[PDB]
RNA sequence: AGAAUAAGCACCGGCUAACUUCGUGCCAGCAGCCGCGGUAAUACGAAGGGUGCAAGCGUUAAUCGGAAUUACUGGGCGUAAAGCGCGCGUAGGUGGUUCAGCAAGUUGGAUGUGAAAUCCCCGGGCUCAACCUGGGAACUGCAUCCAAAACUACUGAGCUA
RNA sequence: AGUUGGUGGGGUAAAGGCCUACCAAGGCGACGAUCCGUAACUGGUCUGAGAGGAUGAUCAGUCACACUGGAACUGAGACAC
């Protein structure tokens, strides 16, 4: 606090590490699905969320949430992954963009179509 | 006319040259406190008079060694 | 010890918390001169120097409605961080109601006079 | 762009006489102004502090038909210009060519004035300006293009402008169908039902 | 060679020229030693078509600067 | 002619032998809108009773703030129990730039052009105390001249 | 010549402006945080309604702000994280009081420089704007010179707190 | 250990360990030398009430590079896209 103590050692600012290290300062990355599975949420929640392990183009292996109702993804499927974690899913820190490359948009969606890659009918 | 600097000499174990310490006081850009700074310069002394501890004056002058661009004006105070 | 001036302000400030009438303390050029600004500004009633080999400085104090006239007095140019300002950069205490004593080269004198005189200096203390 | 749609809902949501309809009939005889539009028009519920500012913001926006991007820039220019950000605000969008023509009475509503101005039917200072957002100055003369002099719409609206409150800061010559902008109005000249201080506070969020 | 030339400093389909004193090796809109005036070929109302600052124009001309074929015509037009 | 504003309504509780009891606490600020202001608290079992008990309590504890006119006089800082508040006078036109907890206080007290900021804790009850202490300690220029025994020439 | 060729996106539990019904029933799913959904869900999917924005609308990625949450302005250390177990002491930081000198700091002014563009102020030209441009301001800095001696630094001479 | 000075000589358009011969043991460093990782720099740009923080696209000034390493030639000017 002393102005002399500050002169020798200036105040230091911490730099928080990104919560999406596998994305590497890019808005989205392309990867392929190595394993499609369902997992169980934490204490409060109880469901079967669809998550897939993705091998990204920079070599990172991550698991990203598959949003929406129903998906057509299996092994060896090219997907685009976006940031944003899932709070009730441990270890999931990315989202799979529906409507790009192989992952088709959710069928029969009417509200919030752009967020889930849904065509206008 | 010509900018001459004043400082305390620190070393004279060389031949025909003496090293002078320059005292500066630059404020910290943020904390605004004067911190004493050091500027050791290799001054040239055509003949040797200055011993350690004497205040002398020097001019930016001809580069006449690889680290010697300043030469003496005179002794303003002698460390008796 | 290492800041006789700030001892002056804190001696004054402590007394006004205790509703004392007069204070005593060793005098100096700065202490007497700052008392000059305070008296001519009306924050202190009067000050005297007891001229002896060890001189004191005595200030009698002012209260208007029981509350001391000096609501707050704060040292600025402490020895650890001496503060120097230009004429334009001189502080305005409480939007001009207060006084920021500035030791210019025309003697010790207020911030209002320093702007009029067009000279800066060491911002010693602020009063209100 | 511009809002195209039913106009009472804009007034019904707020509950103030928005001048989106000509003064031929009072709004109560045309629409249920005592309820907000939609299925739940008969409810209650106090508006939050932020909601009041936002509703105040959209009243100025909907009256003159302005989108906020221009309004935010209009706020920025009002914040730029010296003086109070309050009255610097309303003058900026009161000097619009469409709004000035509406004050001249060439259109019964600002929607008529905007279409009439945008259709090259108005020349200010002798040059055709077909943009709603032109900023007219003091002493500028605004006239209708000579081919558009026989328009019944300005012919109808000029009389409708009589029973709307004669605005002082501009004068109109009926025979020439041309008017001159004397000077920008002050706060007293505009309606006091607005709260321009809610405009500034909202944009500080 | 120091030269007085026009630096295109306007906009698309709306040219504006700065009468610029510069070395001939520098780019058209790049480095220069001094700008002295400007020329507006599309000036409409209160825009001054050509301002020359006749004083400094002579000094660089006396120093050996060689105006281009456009500036020389504009220089005469300013004095005519 | 008294403008009244609600700062917050809070649901507190205490436990007894068997279950818990719920009490509603509301703090409101009252004032004439030009020169008078007052704040008060009230606890009652129900909100319509709660906001009302705050009303008389606020109107019974009011002071006289000495504004410069449509704005405050000098930039001041006031603190009360880990809640620090800074308020600064502003030119004509800018609205009430202050936190929603104190925005009611300046707007009710007649202040319309001021810049304010909350430092430290932002408990609405405590910040209201802090701004109140700053507004109460407000001094008009003629009062300061009286303290120093001079005219308005001190400016 | 003919309204004729031209409206979509996000959201509606609180934060945050904006709600009902139907189907599902801790499943499906939503989700920035609080969290919602286990059979009468304003929080899931759909419909209607509304809200905000509009040839754009949302999501992500990143910086600053909010964050007084590295606190110089502008934070703390009895118990919330934080006084070294305790002395001495080197560099450093800071130093009682009086007189005189000096002028590095300090203050004012002048000069040179601080490229142009940009930021900002007043105008001008594109139907306005974006954009361009005239002039001014600024570049809070550095260097030199001239004045001043309240305080600091230095020098010389003292005094006893 | 040409390391840091000195002396003589050579060399450059020019001073200089730039090079060399000899003499001395010097020179830098907690005011951070040396080493490791990263990185073109600035005017500026973003954000912020400001102080600050982040950043160095377009445009402008400087610098370095031209498939990798090195070298000279010509030329006023290069160790030359």
């Amino acid at each position: 606090a002393t102005i002399n103590q500050l002169v020798r050692k200036p105040r230091k600012r911490m730099v928080d590490k990104s919560d999406v290290p596998a994305l590497q300062n890019c808005p989205q990355r392309r990867g392929v699905c190595t394993r499609v599975y369902t997992t169980t949420p934490k204490k409060p929640n109880s469901a079967l969320r669809k998550v897939c392990r993705v091998r990204l183009t920079n070599g990172f292996e991550v698991s990203s949430y598959i949003g929406g109702e129903g998906h057509n993804l299996q092994e060896h499927s090219v997907v685009l992954i976006r940031g944003g974690r899932v709070k009730d899913l441990p270890g999931v820190r990315y989202h799979t963009v529906r409507g790009s490359l192989d992952t088709s948009g959710v069928k029969d969606r009417k509200q919030g179509r752009s967020k889930y890659g849904a065509k206008r009918p | 006319t010509v900018r001459t600097l004043t400082g305390r000499v620190v070393s004279d174990k060389m031949d025909k040259t003496v090293t002078v310490l320059i005292e500066r006081r630059v404020k910290h850009p943020i904390y605004g406190k004067y911190v004493k700074r050091s500027t050791k310069l290799h001054a040239h002394d055509e003949s040797n008079q200055c011993r350690i501890g004497d205040l002398v004056t020097i001019r930016e002058t001809r580069p006449l060694a690889k680290t010697k661009a300043w030469t003496l004006v005179d002794i303003v105070e002698r460390a008796v | 010890m290492q800041d006789p001036l700030a001892d002056m302000l804190t001696r004054i400030r402590n007394a006004q918390m205790a509703e004392k009438t007069v204070v005593s303390m060793p005098s100096s050029k700065l202490k007497a001169a700052v008392a000059k600004v305070l008296k001519d500004e009306g924050y202190i009633a009067d000050f005297q120097i007891s001229s002896e080999v060890k001189p004191q400085l005595s200030i009698e104090l002012k209260y208007f409605e029981g509350k001391p006239v000096i609501e707050e007095v704060k040292r600025i140019s402490r020895p650890g961080l001496r503060q120097y300002k230009s004429v334009e950069q001189l502080p305005k205490v409480r939007g001009g109601l207060g006084v920021s004593i500035v030791s210019t080269n025309k003697g010790v004198m207020t911030d209002r006079a320093a702007r009029a005189a067009g000279v800066g200096g060491e911002v010693l203390c602020t009063v209100f | 762009a511009r809002y195209i749609g039913p106009k009472c809902k804009l007034s019904r949501r707020e509950g103030t006489d928005l001048f989106l309809k000509s003064g031929a009939r009072a709004l109560d005889s045309k629409c249920k102004a005592e309820n907000v539009p939609g299925q739940h028009g008969q409810r209650r519920g106090r508006l939050s502090d932020y909601g009041l500012q936002l509703r105040e913001k959209q009243k100025v926006r909907r009256i003159y038909g302005v989108l906020e991007r221009q309004f935010r820039g209009y706020y920025q220019e009002a914040s730029r210009r010296k003086g109070s950000t309050g009255e610097n605000l309303l003058q900026l969008l009161e000097c619009r060519l469409d709004n000035v023509v509406y004050r001249m009475g060439f259109g019964s509503t600002r929607s008529e004035s905007r279409q009439l101005v945008s259709h090259k039917a108005i020349t200010v200072n002798g040059q055709t300006v077909n943009i709603p957002s032109y900023q007219v100055k003091a002493g500028d003369v605004v006239a209708v293009r000579e081919k558009s002099k026989n328009q019944l719409r300005i012919a109808q609206a000029l009389e409708l402008c009589g029973q709307r409150g004669r605005v002082e800061w501009v004068e109109v010559d009926l025979d020439k169908k041309a008017g001159t902008f004397k000077s920008a109005p002050a706060r007293s000249d505009l309606s006091a039902d607005i709260n321009e201080n809610l405009i500034v506070e909202l944009y500080s969020k | 060679m120091v030269t007085i030339r026009l630096a295109r400093g306007g906009s698309k389909k709306r040219p504006f020229y700065h009468l610029t004193v510069t070395n001939s090796r520098n780019a058209r809109d790049g480095r220069f030693v001094e700008r002295i005036g400007f020329f507006n070929p599309v000036a409409t109302g209160g825009e001054v078509r050509l301002s020359v600052d006749q004083e400094r124009a002579t000094y660089w001309l006396g120093q050996g600067a060689q105006p281009s074929e456009r500036v020389a015509q504009l220089l005469k037009d300013a004095a005519k | 002619g008294y403008i009244e504003k609600l700062v917050q309504v809070n649901r507190v509780a205490k436990t007894v032998k068997g279950g818990r009891i719920f009490a509603f606490t509301a703090l409101t600020v009252v004032g004439d809108g030009k020169g008078r202001v007052g704040f008060g608290r009230g606890k009652a079992r129900e909100v319509p009773a709660a906001i009302q008990k705050a009303m008389e309590a606020a109107r019974r504890n009011m002071i006289q703030v000495d504004l410069n006119g449509t704005t405050l006089q000098y930039p001041t800082k006031s603190a009360h129990g880990a809640s620090k508040v800074y308020m600064q006078p502003a030119s004509e036109g800018t609205g009430i730039i202050a936190g929603g907890a104190m925005r009611a206080v300046l707007e009710v007290a007649g202040v319309q052009n001021v810049l304010a900021k909350c430092y430290g804790s932002t408990n609405p009850v405590n910040v209201v105390y802090a701004t109140f202490k700053g507004l109460k300690n407000m001094q008009a220029p003629e009062a300061v001249a009286a303290k120093r025994g001079k005219s308005v020439e001190e400016i």
